[PDB]
């Protein structure tokens, strides 16, 4: 659903900023 | 149905799990959807599913925080279901756990929770425990009240409250700061091997009771001190839940006759009562040294006592004994006989990649400044082990604290959270720690997967391809080798002038093959002969067999022939004790163990011909000094890291430096780079390397290979036709 | 077991050892098994403690007490029969002994079949392949191999269906098969415990694997087969059968295959002694190992004991120059002694090989020792063709390959050099086949290219020396 996709976008931003 | 095996995750995030696509299609969920996880004791967690190319189809990957909330351990299985009806929350109440709020005060919400939840859109559930790292502390929080229930997503526009005394930890949950697998940096391959051996016997004892298979009952770990031998043994016990019993040689041996044997027996008896359990015996070579090296009655007795207790593990259900030593051949061989300690793992020393991982692990809570470069540190910390890298991180943290915080805080027990979080550790603090620390393992052999690629080698286009045919084809296309009755070569010997890339060739093929590179030097072969310790030859080949896939590189292969006289010597041949053991170990090595042997020599005319027979280093490759086109390639390759001015004529330099080896061309480029860097720094007290920097570098660079040495190598290569 | 007895205090170890014998008598008939015997009764020179000496004497007296303890047999296990107190082997006590050794390829297959009786195997599983690949493994390694292969299959299926309970549904195990990839995976993870042990078995080299040398093949049959196939004819004519033959000539002409092939046809155990072993015994002043080698040959009889690189010791001493002494040394003295003491009817035949017979103590060739000598020259035109055909018997070869033409070119080549050409042509065919996927057989172009890289290993200076030596021997 839509609130879950916004949660996924936030998790992906955190993981990429810290891992890359 | 919809059940997945719990395993570790690469993503550290407190709300992220990873599935392989075939399970996402069967579960009818898409990347980014929210799912619910059902574990044990009526406990659930809410998370977002992503995907990667590392999770297997049958597994679900998650971090420690999710496993703790579900009251599950690695190897367990949980149910997964999508929940597309998840909506945003309105108000939540989150409080810290007392276990971590020790010596810290101030507005914990503004320091930890608000950065953690603000624009984070994290799914939460009532009772969820999560860890927020920062300010050199790791503080965990619990969700105690939510307006929606049982789960919701925390949006930046929701109200987050945090009022009340810290919560006392419940007996159904463990502290998230306890040692686990995510605290082990280098030697990840070794940890994976151990997990396969230990996790299943302990996590699912029912399967071994019913199925006609025998569990491992003893694993010997060996390597230098400070590499993580005791960290692995404890981390395994903590992750599986088995009771951890600690034994060490010198303490048991410090006891009186009769007391040392009684204490050793008690530890085994307690493990059975508390089974499943793991018994860790440190300094095994101290408690049970080789009997043929002992003299006393007590020394022989304590060895026999351990041998009987190890054998008694057939009756002591679910008890696995692990041991640590510095050298696998410093313990009585009886311990390594079938049964007892029938498995061993080579921990060794972390390589440059492992060292970076360790530095990252011991900085989890540290706020690093933009100038901090842990990869640069990992490359400088040669000879360091995890014990030394941990010291470097703590020392850098202390220096940052003394410079800033001692001008703010008093000599007291409690510090404001805001002051701690406001502190960043700079590169100067790490460099200071590097000046204070001294590597504890500088001389021991280090096994590493090399970072040398084919693009790093100038010239030798045909040799690079030849190695791929020698090393990759036997395993990439085994059906063609069988079809034509071909016996794959077990190794190749390189010969020619020094500094032409022999080392890069062996590393580059190991790199593409993702294989461990083991460097053996002449001094090791020479020491074995003169010290009458040829048994160390087996240790070298055994390391390769356990490190497989690997490339075992024997430098200075001529060292044995030279030790016998080389140019003159006696009236005999090149055969000797050391080469005889080397040849024996090679002949007994199977090509299916993915171990390839590469040799190098600067005096091929005196190599024992036995090593060139079929089954040994039968292939010969000549590596001459680079030619005109190769020298240009070498110069340009070395300069890929620094802009080169348009006034630099690299082809001219290659045409002049006719007697220079690849090693000498590298010095020219690196020296010109240093000169350009110096000028750049001085300009602020430049963007590219200018012709003046190369012309100055040429004033110091010299050829390392003389004209007579070249003729010797060319005449030999011609003799072989 | 040793550790259980030795861990006990002075007086407790002796009492416990005595009780074990008393219990066997009370429950007779009984068998007592003492494992790790060398841990309780090691060779005397290896222990001096008062407690260790007494427990050895206690075992010796308990063994002698078996004259009264009717119907009690004591068995013991050790790693080496010569690591224990020699007194144990006196008439009675532990006078009888059996060499268990290690399994060969046939035995390993039987062991794998036993430890898989309860295992569900997939149709692709081939235990004969495993038995042939598991070189250096013992039964305990093959049992571990079966366990590891099962554990891999179990993790794939048992954890997949999440059968987490105290009992396993029989239906799950019934369909839980172990595949060939699970055995091959386990083989990569396992590590043979007997990889460095001496392997004594009937070799797989046949006469069809050796090109040329038709007369040498017959000569070995007369020397090795006839003395035992026609023992009455040797007696009737007063023949003294030869106990061994030495091979000499250029290297790479099949000296080793000849010794193995005759051992194979005779179904005799082949024992390979190589230069490195002869060198170790000389360099380390451990010539006692020679007696152990010949003693194993006797135990393994019928057998063929092959001593390769007989000249390795002469070379170690300086070969052509050396010191001011002669051709005697510690190791050759023991070898010659064991030859002279070898019983004619023990069915132990000795074969030697050297590339430099002129520097080996001629005493080794006296009657009763290596009295027969066979010259193995470089193969001739018809033999080189036969060698090429044998080497290529395992690969597809195109009809355009003219093996007689190639053999005519390689006039100075040894059999070892013809093999290099064959393997090079195979490698080239493999390279061509692999590239075609980015071919079905080896083409003449692959042999013609290989011909330009191979060279003769034996120069004319060595052949003339070999011919002159052969001429001296008539
Ligand atoms: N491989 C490793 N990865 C991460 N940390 C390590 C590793 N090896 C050692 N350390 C760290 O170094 C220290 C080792 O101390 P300790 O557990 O007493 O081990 P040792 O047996 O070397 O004395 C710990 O702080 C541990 O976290
Ligand atoms: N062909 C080449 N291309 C690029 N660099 C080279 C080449 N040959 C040598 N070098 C440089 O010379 C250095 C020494 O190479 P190495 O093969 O270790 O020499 P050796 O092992 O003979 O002492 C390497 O660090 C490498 O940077
Ligand atoms: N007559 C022959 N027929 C077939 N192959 C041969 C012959 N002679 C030599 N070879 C090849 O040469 C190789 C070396 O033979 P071997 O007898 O082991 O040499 P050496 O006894 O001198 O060590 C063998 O692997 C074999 O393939």
């Amino acid at each position: 659903t839509n609130e879950a996709q916004m949660a996924a976008a936030a998790a992906l931003a955190r993981l990429e900023q810290k891992q890359s | 149905p919809n059940r997945l095996i719990v395993d570790e995750a690469i993503n550290e995030d407190n709300s992220v799990v990873s599935l392989s696509q075939p399970k996402m299609d069967e579960l009818q969920l898409f990347r980014g959807d929210t799912v619910l996880l059902k574990g044990k004791k009526r406990r659930e967690a809410v998370c977002i599913v992503l995907s990667d190319d590392t999770c297997s189809d049958e597994k679900i990957r998650m971090n420690r925080v999710v496993r703790n909330n579900l009251r599950v351990r690695l190897g367990d299985v949980i149910s997964i279901q999508p929940c597309p009806d998840v909506k945003y929350g309105k108000r939540i109440h989150v409080l810290p756990i007392d276990d971590t709020v020790e010596g810290i005060t101030g507005n914990l919400f503004e320091v930890y929770l608000k950065p953690y939840f603000l624009e984070a859109y994290r799914p939460i559930r009532k009772g969820d425990i999560f860890l927020v790292r920062g300010g050199m502390r790791a503080v965990e929080f619990k969700v105690v009240e939510t307006d929606p229930s049982p789960y919701c997503i925390v949006a930046p526009d929701t109200v987050i409250h945090c009022e009340g005394e810290p919560i006392k930890r419940e007996d159904e949950e463990e502290s998230l700061n306890e040692v686990g697998y995510d605290d082990i940096g280098g030697c990840r391959k070794q940890l994976a091997q151990i997990k396969e051996m230990v996790e299943l016997p302990l996590r699912h004892p029912a399967l071994f009771k019913a199925i006609g298979v025998k569990p491992p009952r003893g694993i010997l770990l060996y390597g230098p001190p400070g590499t993580g031998k005791t960290l692995i043994a404890r981390a395994v016990a903590n992750e599986t839940g088995a009771f951890f019993f600690l034994i060490n040689g010198p303490e048991i041996m410090s006891k009186l006759a009769g007391e040392s044997e009684s204490n050793l027996r008690k530890a085994f008896e307690e493990a059975e009562k508390n089974a499943p359990a793991i018994i860790f015996i440190d300094e095994l070579d101290a408690i049970a040294p080789k009997r043929e090296k002992t003299h006393g009655e007590v020394e022989r007795r304590i060895v026999s006592q351990l041998l009987t207790l190890m054998d008694g593990l057939k009756q002591r259900a679910h008890v696995i004994v692990m041991a640590a030593t510095n050298r696998p051949n410093s313990i009585d061989p009886a311990l390594r006989r079938f049964g007892r300690f029938d498995r061993e793992v080579d921990i060794g020393i972390p390589d440059a990649t492992g060292r970076l991982e360790i530095l990252q692990i011991h900085t989890k809570n540290m706020k690093l400044a933009d100038d901090v470069d842990l990869e640069q540190v990992a490359n400088e910390t040669h000879g360091h082990v995890g014990a030394d890298l941990a010291a470097l991180c703590s020392e850098a943290a202390l220096q940052a604290i003394r410079k800033k915080m001692d001008l703010i805080d008093l000599e007291d027990e409690t510090i404001d959270a805001e002051v701690m979080n406001s502190l960043a550790v700079t590169m100067d603090d790490f460099r200071w720690a590097l000046s204070q620390s001294n590597p504890s393992a500088l001389r021991e052999t280090v096994v590493e997967v090399p970072q040398v690629t084919w693009e790093d080698i100038g010239g030798l286009e045909d040799v690079k391809r030849e190695l791929q045919e020698l090393v990759q084809y036997p395993v990439e296309h085994p059906d063609k080798f069988l079809k034509f009755g071909m016996t794959p070569s077990k190794g190749v010997l390189f010969y020619g002038p020094p500094g032409c890339g022999k080392t890069l060739l062996a590393k580059a093929i190991a790199n593409e093959c993702q294989a461990n590179f083991i460097s053996i030097k002449g001094p090791e072969l020479l020491t074995m002969w003169f010290g009458e310790s040829e048994a160390n030859v087996r240790e070298i080949f055994d390391k390769a067999r356990q490190a497989a896939p690997c490339v075992l590189f024997f430098d200075e292969l001529d060292s044995i022939a030279k030790a016998r006289g080389g140019n003159i010597g006696d009236g005999g041949g090149a055969a000797d004790r050391v080469i005889n053991q080397i040849l024996t170990e090679m002949d007994g090595m199977s090509t299916k163990k993915n171990v390839f042997i590469i040799g190098a020599t600067n005096r091929p005319d005196i190599i024992d011909p036995a090593i060139l027979r079929p089954g040994r280093l039968d292939q010969l490759i000549y590596i001459p000094l680079p030619d005109e086109k190769s020298r240009v390639a070498i110069l340009k390759a070395n300069l890929r890291k620094s802009p080169v001015a348009k006034d630099v004529d690299l082809e001219f330099l290659a045409k002049m430096t006719n007697g220079f080896s690849g090693a000498d061309l590298t010095e020219i480029c690196q020296r010109a780079c240093k000169l350009a860097i110096r000028e750049s720094i001085e300009s602020e007290i430049v963007p590219e390397i200018r012709r003046d920097h190369f012309e100055e570098a040429m004033r110091f660079a010299r050829r390392s290979v003389s004209d007579n040495d070249i003729r010797k190598y060319e005449m030999f290569a011609q003799t072989l036709q």
